[PDB]
């Protein structure tokens, strides 16, 4: 019951759920092989969540693989746990965007959308009560950012009351790897909130800089950015699949994290996070937990969180702990730090408790806070697409299919206005 | 993976003039009925007569499959042995510290 | 299910197409008679069972280069009817190669390439090899061009075009026809590069440390270079780059195309492993004024948009620590609207080496296309150096008296005289 | 993640280059040809498998001698583009080195400096080598440190500078650019190092009993005092001392940092065994006017400050037992303003022996550093002699003929003369 579907576009989100289903996987014991072998009795209780059933007793993921080149996807069903992906999902064009937003958005990813969409529909009708949906894409890639978002504005015409999560990747400018990320990530935060229930910002500079300070191994790749995005995503819905003393769905967190409906960009981090060497010499208690979920260092993302003060805060603790602990040391992070939070809302951080921790660890503790330090990546974003946007440059390859200068506009004042509205409330005295 | 062996086995190098010294060095037809044995068209005289694309179909639709079949295994293999390598590399790190420290 | 097509028209472009074609099959495990004893299908075509037909096409006029060809050890790989030949030569003579004998060869060349595309199903794009300082090259790539862009309209054209040395060159009257040509590829193609001899032969001499080259040193470092640009295609790699997504990313302005390469590391095998090529040391190397690959100077310019590629065991945080580095030095300053300015590809095959060639094995390397303003300069040279004779109209019968009329030289001069002034234009701060 | 770069330039600093470097190599294991069969990081350079790459630089206008390096055993080791080499030499002309020829060179030795800087993390300063009594040497040298002094700011430089003997004297023009050069780095270098070659003969004669020595045995004890003086940093000592620990400890205003070193013990194996060694004895034979490495005599002047490094089994207690008897002599005796002078430095590793030298394998050394007052009388006999000829202005035509203004010579002598002044200024009680 209550269960979600997953969908992924662009190469990106490929990879982030290449990651994330070989973790969910690994978590609930399945084999490469869609067979169950799990140890606990708890493993299969809920596994309706993320898995369908097939006849010969094997399970196989209710995801949804889209790009607009056929490569990614060629990729990764070579690699582990690619066979449980259906085959049928897999829907690609053999064109693709090359970066440009406007190709993914309007000539190309229009046309191509009918199919993803047809079998989006065919999962989303099929399964018991719907929760709702969660997305994974990129903001710095054309097909990506364009096809992703038309998607979820789609998806929310038809399924207005339903949850929506984005988990969403912006380009930091301080590793660029393309020269036309602006363009495309300012014209999709225009579109992206407006539909999307909640936004996930993740930075790749946020996690080289914990690659290298936190865990200190010598030579970050891929694969261990993907592995810290996939234990914070699978950390969100842990409670929703295991027995818990305070269960909180995704609905719940929404209602508690998000004062207005146009705030809901949050940053994300996960603890405990320990070099290989320095495991043995730390101890995991609930102090050291939450030490280290609210450290500056341990956020997904650049943005400073000690340069503005928290709307709110929410904390998914895993793991058999006592309930007392966790909230008196919640209050007391609160006391001690009385002018980083805002003053005209009490008691603004939320707690949930996990029984199951996990496989491997003996607690974890996932941590969502909305806070009001988001503003300065929209600022730099808008900062850098005034810069080049002056002078029109590389503004043909989007004019070309049917785009004009004025969606730009509006998408830069849109954008401005949202940086503004945001910070209103910093300011805000009661 | 780049490698290259001791400065022993190059033995080449120390002021050589040996690379410039080797470009001084340097200084009624019937081709109808009778196609090639190697080429593609030629079907056996006496195999001339199954009719049926069915069965001959069906087997090798049967084969394509298999080939792709076996590369994926292979592919993803390789695959496997770079992620082998560095994880192998990060543990093998950690074990030098501690060789050196213990030194 | 992605291809690309490579045309070779002029002994150069032939000469250069033989360098690329050895070392694709050395790439591809193919032997010499084309035979093996997923990745080809970029550059190849299956027969059925057995040999691999590659997808090019040699043009010349003049019968030498071609019969050389058809004689040398790779007779058995080309298809025997897709090497056009001619009977007489253009003689460096442009009007020859555009009015009066290459419209009798240009529909064998156009009904090959039709027979070549129906093949193809993902066809991504055109490569062009052509030395520019010569009759039929010039002529015939310019006819090549102007044909293909309103037979087959939006597909990406790439040219690889050969300019004459600042002061070295072999011909008398070359001027003449790089200015012509250069006015008939400035609307008709997508990308130019700029390749001189006399930058490459430098380069040989510094690093090689060859001092009597010949020209097949020269073809090798391009072919390397067009394998490092086109790895991306047939390899798997962490951060991939298609050739579509180039003038979302390169090509500020339409007019704008023409950037300028650079190489690293360049090392021969008697030095090459007493250092240990560290990705910040090549990366440095490939940004030095003196490694460009054409004979321009990168500091008398600001730069627009540098795209770069990688392959071998690179990890993106080295990437991301060197590109840090570069924006800190004050001898490269970028333009002032473009805060970011590169894009990044990393591949993991390293390149290969051709057996009894110059270049040694190493495990990484850095190939960078760069768009800079600075290279008004050799426009400025070339039409210095055209005026000079078409003051006193010399040799002009010989163009007139072959089909040209008198007014096509100033159109022209006209053409370089508005690039000119848009380059200066672009370059100003606002 | 300490590091040092030397600089060799001139014959001179090239020949006590390649006497330091045999020494330098015999104690960390390295062969000659750069292999070995965590201490030597701050010479050396790891290439990731197997040589070690110096970090020095030899630069001279005259070929035969890096001619010689790179064809000696130590052909392997030095990288080959590293050894620059001209084609004309200097001539003994100062204004040659500084205003001709030296121009066209020092931009690649420049380059290289930056390119072996970059590698370094933890720059600890630069060495320079240069015999003052010529052309090449003293020019380049000046026009170097120049150079470094703006590019690089607050790193410090030393200067091992060897200056003509009192009367013994190879060439018969080096006052020129013995005073020239001296007012070139006298507001440029941090330290400065007399070694005259006439004390140095003295003390073979005296002590190694040598009758014929040659230039090989003076290099060998110049680097025997320069691996004493670095040793601090590349092992483990229970009174460490760094190279920035000095401007503070010996040089007390910015104008005076010129001093005369002494070593000690200096013996042969054929009857160094047969007396103990004590660090008594060999710290009152180190403070022994006849045992100054520079023809000065300190009984002429007060010290200022004394700096000394001992290096062995030595035990702090008996250094200071020792420097308790040097205060206690009357005929030493220092300046006023200055109650203790002395900063003392032990190591663990005994100084080594390379085969077929003159020195023996000892357990105890030690090494002064001494900056002392008397050292005026070397500028003054300099500057006489340098007014006898340019009373009449001999030879003074073959230095306005290679661009040098006449008014040069004035200011020299002028500094000098301010020079002067101020040690006797500082010398006098209050
Ligand atoms: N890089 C490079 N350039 C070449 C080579 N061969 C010729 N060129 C250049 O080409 C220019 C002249 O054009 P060519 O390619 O030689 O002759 P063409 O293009 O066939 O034109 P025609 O003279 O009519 O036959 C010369 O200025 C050369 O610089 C080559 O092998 N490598
Ligand atoms: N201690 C020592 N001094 C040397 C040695 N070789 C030369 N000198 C001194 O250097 C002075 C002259 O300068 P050189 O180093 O010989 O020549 P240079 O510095 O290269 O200048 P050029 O004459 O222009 O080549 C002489 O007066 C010598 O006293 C040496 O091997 N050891
Ligand atoms: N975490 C992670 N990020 C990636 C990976 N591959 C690419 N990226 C990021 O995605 C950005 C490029 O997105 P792109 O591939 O063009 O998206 P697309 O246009 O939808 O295919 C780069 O800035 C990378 O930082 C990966 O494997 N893991
Ligand atoms: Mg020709
Ligand atoms: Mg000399």
């Amino acid at each position: 019951m209550r269960e979600i579907v997953h969908i992924q576009g662009g190469q990106c989100g490929n990879q982030i759920g290449a990651k994330f289903w070989e973790v969910i996987s690994d978590e609930h014991g399945i084999d490469p092989t869609g067979t169950y072998h799990g140890d606990s009795d708890l493993q299969l209780e809920r596994i309706n969540v993320y898995y369908n059933e097939a006849t010969g007793g094997r399970y196989v993921p209710r995801a949804i693989l889209m790009d607009l080149e056929p490569g990614t996807m060629d990729s990764v069903r070579a690699g582990p746990f690619g066979q449980l992906f259906r085959p049928d999902n897999f829907v690609f064009g053999q064109t693709g965007a090359g970066n440009n937003w406007a190709k993914g958005h309007y000539t190309e990813g229009a046309e191509l959308i009918d199919s993803v969409l047809d079998v989006v529909r065919k999962e989303a009708e099929g399964c018991d009560c719907l929760q709702g949906f969660q997305i994974t894409h990129s903001l710095g890639g054309g097909t990506g950012s364009g096809m992703g978002t038309l998607l979820i504005s789609k998806v929310r015409e038809e399924y207005p009351d339903r949850i929506m999560e984005t988990f969403s990747v912006v380009p930091s400018p301080k590793v660029s790897d393309t020269v036309v990320e602006p363009y495309n990530a300012t014209l999709s935060v225009h579109q992206l909130v407006e539909n999307a229930d909640e936004c996930m910002v993740i930075d790749n500079e946020a996690l080289y800089d914990i690659c290298f300070r936190t865990l200190k191994l010598t030579t970050p790749t891929y694969g261990d950015l993907n592995h810290l995005v996939s234990a914070a995503m699978s950390g969100v819905t842990c409670c929703l699949r295991f027995p818990g003393q305070l269960n909180s769905d995704l609905r719940k967190l929404a209602v508690n994290l998000i004062p207005f409906p146009r705030l809901h960009f949050f940053m994300i981090g996960f603890a405990p996070l320990t070099s290989r060497g320095s495991q043995q010499y730390r101890a995991l208690t609930v102090p050291e937990l939450t030490q280290q979920m609210f450290d500056a260092k341990n956020m997904m993302c650049a943005a400073d969180p000690r340069h503005g003060r928290y709307l709110t805060a929410s904390a998914l603790f895993r793991g058999r702990m006592s309930t007392k602990e966790v909230d008196e040391q919640m209050l007391n992070v609160q006391n001690k730090n009385s002018s980083y939070f805002v003053e005209w809302i009490p008691n603004n951080i939320k707690s949930s408790i996990c029984d199951i921790p996990p496989k491997g660890l003996k607690m974890a503790v996932t941590f969502v806070g909305n806070s009001t330090a988001i503003q300065e990546m929209f600022k730099r974003v808008a900062e850098q697409f005034t810069a080049m946007f002056r002078r029109k440059a590389f503004l043909h390859w989007y004019t070309g299919e049917g785009m004009d200068e004025m969606e730009f506009t509006e998408a830069e004042s849109n954008m401005n206005d949202l940086v503004s509205e945001y910070q209103q409330y910093q300011d805000a005295t009661a | 993976s780049v490698q290259p062996r001791t400065r022993l086995e190059r033995e080449a190098m120390k002021d050589k003039e040996s690379i410039e010294k080797t470009r001084i060095n340097q200084r009624v037809k019937q081709l109808l009925h009778n196609p090639d044995p190697k080429s593609t068209l030629f079907i056996p005289e006496n195999q001339r007569f199954d009719k049926d694309f069915s069965v001959f179909d069906k087997q090798q639709r049967d084969q394509r499959f298999a080939t792709k079949e076996v590369a994926l295994e292979k592919h993803r293999i390789e695959a496997l042995e770079r992620e082998s390598k560095r994880w192998e590399q990060m543990e093998n790190q950690v074990n030098k510290e501690q060789v050196k420290r213990q030194f | 299910m992605r291809e690309v097509i490579s045309i070779h028209v002029g002994q150069g472009g032939i000469q250069v197409g033989n360098a690329c074609w050895e070392l694709f099959c050395l790439e591809h495990g193919i032997q010499p008679d084309g035979q093996m004893p997923d990745a080809f299908n970029t550059f190849f075509s299956e027969t059925g069972a057995g040999k691999h037909v590659p997808r090019a096409v040699f043009l010349d006029l003049e019968p030498t280069v071609i019969d050389e060809v058809r004689t040398g050890t790779y007779r058995q790989l080309f298809h025997p009817e897709q090497l056009i030949s001619g009977k007489e030569d253009a003689a460096n003579n442009f009007a020859r190669g555009h009015y009066t004998i290459g419209k009798e060869i240009v529909d064998l060349c156009l009904d090959r390439i039709r027979k070549l595309a129906d093949n193809c199903t993902g066809l991504q794009g055109f490569l062009v090899f052509n030395s520019v300082g010569g009759g039929t090259g010039s002529g015939l790539g310019s006819l090549l061009l102007e044909r293909l862009s309103v037979d087959y309209g939006k597909k990406s054209k790439l040219g690889f075009t050969i300019y004459p040395s600042p002061q070295v060159s072999t011909a008398v009257v070359e001027p003449y026809n790089s200015i012509l040509s250069t006015h008939s590829l400035l609307e008709h193609t997508d990308v130019a590069v700029m390749l001189d001899n006399e930058a490459i032969y430098d380069i040989c001499r510094r690093n090689l440390d060859i001092e009597r080259p010949t020209y097949t040193n020269l073809n090798r470092l391009i072919a390397q270079v067009i394998s490092s640009l086109t790895a991306s295609l047939r390899f798997d790699g962490a951060l991939n780059v298609d050739i579509t997504e180039f003038q979302t990313n390169l090509v500020p302005y339409p007019r704008i195309h023409f950037m300028l390469s650079s190489y690293a590391p360049i090392i021969s095998a008697e030095k090459a492993y007493h250092e240990q090529l560290s990705v910040a040391e090549i990366t440095n190397s490939a940004f030095e004024p003196a490694n460009m690959m054409a004979k321009c100077d990168p500091r008398h310019g600001k730069y627009m948009a540098c795209s770069m590629m990688y392959r071998g065991d690179v990890v993106p945080k080295d990437v991301n620590a060197s590109i840090a580095t570069i924006k800190t030095k004050r001898t490269i300053q970028f333009v002032d609207w473009c805060p970011t300015g590169f894009k990044v590809g990393i591949n993991y095959q390293p390149p290969t080496v051709v057996p009894g060639g110059d270049l040694a094995k190493v495990m990484r390397a850095v190939c960078m296309i760069s768009n800079s303003t600075a290279i008004a300069e050799v426009f400025s040279r070339l039409d210095h150096k055209f005026d000079l004779m078409y003051a006193k109209r010399a040799f002009v019968h010989w163009y007139v008296g072959e089909g040209m009329e008198e007014g096509e030289f100033s159109e022209a001069r006209e053409d370089l005289a508005a690039l000119e002034k848009d380059y200066e234009e672009v370059g100003i701060e606002t």
